[PDB]
């Protein structure tokens, strides 16, 4: 069972900078007969299957850009992006087709550093359709920001909420290097209309002050 | 030309069995390496099984004796009959190819399938509830309006959300679902359109939940 | 007066593939007639094109016993066979090679050598077994990190058999890599190992050209 180890676990560099992905194998990937190294490099954009970028350690497949290149011979191998672009934001696994079980690496998440982008905040009150069922889910939206670190606090009549709101973040867009965040505040029907003011407050680097969007009915 | 169409996934109870299929076109499956590679949600890739040459089979020790791989040349298809499925088998399984030249050395995975999800649970499927995220002045910061849909209360993963039957792709952001305390899933898929096209353009988010055979088409209109 | 090999290849011919028992070596030929995978038990034949060039035209060709089976190998079992080399519904092995295994649960350190007294060039061949798992590396050679050293006055190389489970060929998960050399008149070749050695059983003395 060959153990494929990658380094680092997450790589974030500026647009056009130079990024290296290092993969150390638990055993030599070379054959005594010839001189070809059975290591492969794959790309996996979010929501897509893996995509083979490099085989035989160094050789690229058709359609793969030239800025990608694989080096190494023996137990130490390297993927390198000379000029990192926007559509390169993806996870990269090194995998050996030397012996079986065929094993991949842990993965290397590559991210783009850019200018500080401030998010645009919008709030959605629960539709009358959901309220009739007996549940209230208020959604606070954060379209495009950078970096991904963002704090979303819910206020129900100036009451800091905790234990009833849930959020999920989109992975980095492979064009403009943004992320997106939505927080779903799940309340019951009896506690939604018992109150009035609901507001999601957002603190971020690009925001000089915590921004708050709010509706008032309910 | 070289595609890999997968089918056979869904929800199965622990101990149950399920059969995965991989339709192929562009190469002969009896003359190339065919492999299964699963990926647990939020985890690294993992190889599973292969079939090659005169239908010789290798397996990973984690699924050996429980899974059986096979193929059918007249149908040009790859199969992975799964037996005694456990909770840790919950993963998206992928279909893989390799150029079997001399058959002496292995090959990587050059062409892949789009992935089908197998959920090992016993909670049984339940239909998602879709609610309009209607835009207004509270969701209009400037010359752009924000609207979406709230696909709530379903099991298991996944759901596919499109807008206007796929004719709206610019600015659409569908977010990963969240598992709430009840045990069901819920997500929201939004889209940023210019606020001038609100009264003129109709907007329909299109959600499909295969494990429950549910298909919902919700219109979103301003409040 | 060229050679006629028929079904067998030079790899099959020179290694002694049991499917080639019909072929008897005649002293000389100008050129070889092949019908080319000849390796019974799969593996890489090193410098196969180089060997076919040396064997194109020969004179004074001879096939002699280089390392006797029942004497050169004390404290080692030599009757190792395999089903990939079947001979009339029964497992066998190359007729010019011996596949050395354990004896009484022991693979002692190995040493043996040959002195070229034939006054001609002696073609010497050997192989290196590459098993498919660690378990069968210990069960046959009792050492995980085996070494093989072939040294002569004109060729010195040291092999490390690596454990790798390759795709099945002839229904076998492991390989044997084949190697050869030419021994000048008056030269001595020395084999040392502690596992994974396919020692020579017969060898060929020949006048090249
Ligand atoms: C193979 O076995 C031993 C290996 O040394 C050779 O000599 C024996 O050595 C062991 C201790 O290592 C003792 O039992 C005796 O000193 C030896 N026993 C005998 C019977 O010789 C032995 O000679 C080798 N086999 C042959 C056929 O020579």
């Amino acid at each position: 069972d060959i153990v494929m180890t990658q380094s680092p676990d997450s790589l974030a560099v500026s647009l056009g900078e130079r990024a290296t992905i290092n993969c150390k194998s638990s055993q030599s990937l070379l054959y005594s007969s010839r001189n070809k190294n059975y290591l492969a490099w794959y790309q996996q954009k979010p929501g897509q299957p893996p995509k083979l970028l490099i085989y035989w350690a160094s050789t690229r497949e058709s359609g793969v850009p030239d800025r990608l290149s694989g080096s190494g011979s023996g137990t130490d191998f390297t993927l390198t992006i000379s000029s990192l672009q926007a559509e390169d934001v993806a996870v990269y696994y090194c995998q050996q087709y030397y012996s079986i079980p065929l094993t991949f690496g842990g993965g290397t998440k590559v991210e783009i550093k850019r200018t500080v982008a401030a998010p645009s905040v919008f709030i959605f009150p629960p539709s009358d359709e959901q309220l009739k069922s007996g549940t209230a889910s208020v959604v606070c939206l954060l379209n495009n920001f950078y970096p991904r670190e963002a704090k979303v606090q819910w206020k129900v009549d100036n009451a800091l909420q905790s234990g009833n709101s849930q959020e999920s973040v989109t992975e980095q867009d492979s064009k403009d290097s943004t992320y997106s965040l939505s927080s779903t505040l799940t309340l019951s029907k009896a506690d939604y209309e018992k109150h009035k003011v609901y507001a999601c407050e957002v603190t971020h680097q690009g925001l000089s002050s915590p921004v708050t969007k709010s509706f008032n009915r309910g | 030309e070289v595609q890999l169409v997968e089918s056979g996934g869904g929800l199965v109870q622990p101990g149950g069995s399920l059969r995965l299929s991989c339709a192929a076109s562009g190469f002969t499956v009896s003359r190339n390496y065919m492999s299964w590679v699963r990926q647990a949600p939020g985890k690294g890739l993992e190889w599973v099984s292969i079939i090659y040459s005169g239908d010789d089979t290798y397996y990973a020790d984690s699924v050996k004796g429980r899974f059986t791989i096979s193929r059918d040349n007249s149908k040009n298809t790859l199969y992975l009959e799964m037996n005694s499925l456990r909770a840790e088998d919950t993963a998206v399984y992928y279909c893989a190819r390799g150029e079997m030249g001399d058959g002496y050395y292995w090959a990587p995975f050059d062409y892949w399938g789009q992935g089908t999800l197998v959920t090992v649970s016993g909670a049984s499927t339940k239909g998602p509830s879709v609610f309009p995220l209607a835009p207004s002045s509270k969701s209009t910061s400037g010359g752009t309006a924000a609207l979406g849909c709230l696909v709530k209360d379903y099991f298991p993963e996944p759901v596919t959300v499109s807008w206007n039957s796929g004719a709206l792709t610019s600015g659409v952001h569908t977010f990963p679902a969240v598992l709430q305390s009840s045990g069901l899933y819920s997500l929201s898929s939004v889209v940023t359109v210019p606020s001038s096209s609100l009264g003129t353009q109709t907007y329909i988010c299109n959600v499909n939940h295969k494990p429950s055979n549910t298909k919902v088409d919700k219109r979103v209109e301003p409040k | 007066a060229p050679l006629q090999l028929g079904n067998c290849s030079v790899a099959g011919w020179i290694l002694g593939n049991p499917e080639c028992e019909s072929l008897i070596s005649k002293e000389s030929w100008s050129y070889i007639v092949e019908t080319p995978n000849g390796t019974c038990y799969p593996g890489y034949f090193a410098d196969y094109e180089e060997l076919r060039e040396q064997l194109s035209s020969v004179s004074s060709f001879e096939r002699f016993e280089i390392f006797p089976k029942e004497s050169s190998w004390p404290n080692h079992t030599v009757t190792g066979v395999t089903a990939s080399c079947s001979h009339n519904g029964k497992s066998s092995f190359y007729r010019n090679l011996l596949w050395l295994t354990e004896k009484n649960g022991l693979y002692p350190n190995l040493s043996n050598s040959y002195v070229n007294n034939k006054e001609k060039e002696v073609l010497v061949l050997w192989g290196v077994h590459h098993p498919s798992n660690i378990r069968d590396q210990r069960a046959i050679y009792h050492t995980e990190n085996a070494y093989v050293s072939v040294v002569s006055s004109h060729y010195s190389r040291r092999f490390t058999p690596e454990i790798a489970k390759r795709p099945k060929v002839r229904g076998q998960e492991g390989r044997i890599n084949y190697y050869w050399t030419l021994l000048e008149p008056g030269d001595t070749i020395i084999f040392e190992a502690n596992g994974n050695l396919i020692a020579p059983w017969y060898a060929f003395a020949l006048s090249r050209g």
